[PDB]
């Protein structure tokens, strides 16, 4: 019994990460292993860590938390440096209109846990951490449970099945900062201290949990290391472009018809996504513009994008808020600014400075009480929140609004007047 | 006298402690509990626990001052987190906020005469696609009217 949840709708092409979790249900472990479940974990442990990094590798798996990187490549790094070394799976989400994760933890915890048992046995970590948001609490309480299942299965624990690899997965929680997303930070939190991220280098691959190797992953990505195994890294690779290969979630909200996540390959168009998969937009309304989570924003012009990691791909997190041309660019910007102002934690002071006082003269724009030098102010604000930053939330800040007010300036001319 | 914690609470307090391999890592689910149990972080609580987890009690004070979650503010049997982030905006947080006001009485940041609910405006909670969205402490649910939103909250007693 855990608390409610709304049913964000789910529909896979892959039948892959949402085989289960397209049915809004907690799915446990006996229905799990009736999937042919904890067999890829069988198969990884019979092969050598090593073997597991290069099929990993050899996959093309990139990251699915919003940075895109490599992910063999990220273990490689991490066993370079001498053991002990710690595995993370980020469950924190935070960033707006990104809900990806939470069907996997809440509908198929199983999955999560196979993935972070494979990933941690292949960098030599005996000790994991799921690092959940406070405000999934089904999800913290569905993840101790299925843990514990999978522990009285004999999955987790010492000497898993015979193998020799010892694992304990422990599920820390969230208290409301965004930051603790940030890879450095995660750590500091975990540490039991505040969310605040840490000068790089040191990297957490060489210095991480208690400056030990530490890999951070995505729930996501952790959540394709099963079927990269069990499958195959050649038939993994066959799915979707060669390049960019393997299923990805694409949280879709806002003003289209069939609002949720949809398990698709990466050469899908971002027109695909809105128009084929999410069933067009609300009253068939024109798109005005694409909102890439808290990221970047796309004009009804750039459309016909791939939803890949390519240069002139969609990329990010996957995130697709869809608005119409009855929705206001200006005010839209303004919740992004406002999200960016409570979620910046102060270290560095353009971000602090920047990111509060880009909301506080845009909240002053948007309500007509703006004075010039608030507008001139304002331009300045945006593009002066990266210098100093020691993290992307810095860096990022001002990108999304930037974009709109090259996109669409007549709208903001209207605030001008 | 030292304040301290009912042996309910201390039970769970220790239990969490003892979860980690370092004490200290517990913070977090400790500080969840507390609120959980007194319906906010009374102050009071900072020292027992700073002790309990061999932290200093300026780090554990640090600590929930940085944490949104935590409030040593109010007390609220039932925190109404209403998410205020881009997609539940443009989807009808004010219609929303405009219910919990017609039917509670009381704006965000604010507490009923009873001290039953606290309104929490929150950034975005991870379901946009059943925007807009609220919880009612752990419980999570799409508004799709004030009828509808009287019901949910009715169930809370
Ligand atoms: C400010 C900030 C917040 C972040 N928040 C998240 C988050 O909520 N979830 C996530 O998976 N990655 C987040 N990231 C990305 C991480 O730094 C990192 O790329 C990721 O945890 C690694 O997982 P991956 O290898 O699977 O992409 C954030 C990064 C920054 C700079
Ligand atoms: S860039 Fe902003 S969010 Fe990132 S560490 Fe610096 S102050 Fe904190
Ligand atoms: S925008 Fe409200 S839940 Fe994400
Ligand atoms: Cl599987
Ligand atoms: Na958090």
């Amino acid at each position: 019994s855990y608390p409610a949840i709304p049913r964000i709708y789910a529909e896979t092409t892959l039948n892959m990460l949402l085989k289960r979790a397209k049915k809004p249900r907690v799915h446990s472990i006996d229905e799990y292993l009736k999937d042919g479940g904890y067999q890829a974990l069988e198969k990884a442990l019979n092969m050598s860590p090593e073997e597991i990094i290069d099929w990993v590798d050899k996959s093309t798996l990139r990251g699915r938390g919003g940075a895109g990187f490599p992910t063999g490549k990220k273990w490689k790094f991490a066993v370079q440096n001498p053991g002990p070394r710690y595995f993370i799976c980020n469950a924190d989400e935070m960033e707006p209109g990104t809900f990806k994760d939470r069907i996997i933890i809440e509908r198929d915890p199983h999955l999560l846990i196979e993935g972070i048992i494979i990933s941690s046995y292949a960098i030599g970590a005996n000790e994991a951490y799921i690092y959940i948001r406070g405000e999934y609490p089904a999800g913290y309480y569905i993840l101790r449970d299925a843990i514990e299942e999978a522990k009285k299965k004999g999955f987790l624990g010492k000497n898993i099945l015979g193998s020799g690899f010892d694992l304990e997965i422990y599920v820390a929680r969230g208290a409301g900062a965004y930051i603790c997303g940030e890879e450095t930070a995660l750590i500091e939190s975990l540490e039991g201290k505040r969310g605040h991220p840490r000068l790089k280098p040191p990297y957490p691959v060489q210095k991480g949990l208690w400056g030990k190797p530490t890999v951070v992953n995505n729930v996501e990505t952790i959540a394709n290391v099963p079927f990269i195994i069990s499958m195959g890294w050649e038939e993994y690779r066959y799915i979707g472009p060669s390049d960019y290969a393997g299923p990805k979630l694409f949280p879709v909200s806002g003003k289209v018809k069939k609002p949720g996540v949809y398990e698709l390959p990466m050469n899908t168009t971002l027109r695909e996504v809105i128009f084929k998969y999410a069933g067009g937009t609300l009253g068939n309304k024109k798109v005005k513009a694409v909102f890439s989570g808290a990221l970047d924003c796309f004009s009804s012009e750039e459309l016909d994008i791939p939803m890949d990691y390519s240069p002139l791909g969609f990329g990010g997190t996957g995130t697709v808020i869809v608005l119409t041309e009855e929705d206001d660019i200006v005010e839209a910007a303004l919740k992004i600014a406002e999200f960016y102002e409570h979620e910046t934690c102060g270290q560095c002071t353009p971000c602090r400075v920047g990111c509060y006082e880009q909301a506080n003269l845009l909240e002053k724009i948007y309500k007509g009480e703006a004075t010039e030098q608030d507008w001139e102010g304002f331009d300045f604000v945006n593009r002066n929140i990266q210098p100093t930053s020691i993290c992307g939330l810095g860096a990022v800040a001002g990108r999304l609004i930037r974009q709109t007010l090259e996109k669409f300036p007549e709208e903001w001319e209207k605030y001008r007047k | 006298t030292e304040f301290e914690f009912p042996e309910e609470l201390k039970t769970k307090l220790q239990e969490h402690i003892n979860y980690f391999p370092k004490k200290r890592q517990a913070i977090l689910l400790c500080l969840h509990e507390i609120q959980n149990y007194y319906g906010y972080i009374p102050p009071e609580s900072l020292k027992p626990l700073a002790d309990m987890l061999e932290l200093p009690l300026n780090h554990v004070e640090g600590v929930v001052a940085f944490y949104d979650m935590f409030d040593r503010e109010d007390k609220a049997k039932y925190r109404i987190r209403v998410c205020v982030s881009i997609v539940c905006h443009l989807m009808g947080t004010n219609k929303l906020l405009k219910a919990l006001e017609n039917i509670l009485g009381i704006k965000p940041g604010e507490v009923t005469p009873d001290g039953k609910f606290k309104i929490v405006p929150v950034q975005c909670l991870g379901a946009c696609s059943e925007a807009p969205v609220f919880m009612v402490n752990d419980d999570e649910y799409k508004f799709e009217s004030e009828v509808q939103l009287n019901e949910i909250l009715s169930r809370y007693t």
